[PDB]
């Protein structure tokens, strides 16, 4: 679509491996650093979408 | 004993799986169930029990896979000693598959528990393509 498509989406943000053949909806924000976010849209705190 | 769930966290944040047998068909819900602190189906009547609280799971969001199928033989009422029936199953996960294989065997007495020396095989029963991951299960009653 010329005036935007982003009905499509993707995953970049798991640390972890798949097995083959499974769906995974991870809709919290993942936290890196070892440090509790607690906290929606900080730094190092992105979401995974 | 009905049922049973099976999930990671279990707290409407990861997909669920439910199956359950108490109904009039045997129902398999892969769905988003948000279960409350109290999985029972047995609290009712003095002596007698019902099919009450059908809605152990509070919230039913956006979620996918549903299946019903043809009900399983049980007994009818409910008796003290003498238990005839004894029943086996094996719940796998393996290449994206839930495999269930089952076994019902009726006609056992004995007076101690813990079950005898058989040898017997397990046939299967279902496969299905729910394509999630679990960590932890938990069984329902009724
Ligand atoms: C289900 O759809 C609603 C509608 O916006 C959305 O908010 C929610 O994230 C969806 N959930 C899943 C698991 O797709």
């Amino acid at each position: 679509k010329v005036s935007g498509n982003y009905n499509y989406l993707y995953r970049l943000f798991r640390k972890s491996n798949l097995k083959p053949f499974e769906r995974d909806i991870s809709t919290e924000i993942y936290q890196a650093g070892n440090k509790p976010c607690n906290g929606v849209a900080g730094f190092n705190c992105y979401f995974p979408l | 004993i009905r049922g049973w769930i099976f999930g990671t966290t279990l707290d409407s944040k990861t997909q669920s799986l439910l199956i359950v047998n108490n109904a009039t068909n045997v129902v398999i819900k892969v769905c988003e169930f948000q279960f409350c602190n109290d999985p029972f189906l047995d609290h009712k009547n003095n002596k007698s029990w019902m099919e009450s609280e059908f809605r152990v799971y509070s919230s039913a969001n956006n979620c996918t896979f549903e299946y019903v199928s043809q009900p399983f033989l049980m007994d009818l009422e409910g008796k003290q000693g003498n238990f005839k029936n004894l029943r086996e199953f094996v719940f796998k996960n393996i290449d994206g598959y839930f495999k269930i294989y089952s076994k019902h065997t009726p006609i056992i007495v004995r007076e101690p528990e813990d079950l005898p020396q058989g040898f017997s095989a397990l046939e299967p029963l279902v496969d299905l393509p729910i394509g999630i991951n679990i960590t932890r299960f938990q069984t329902l009653l009724a």
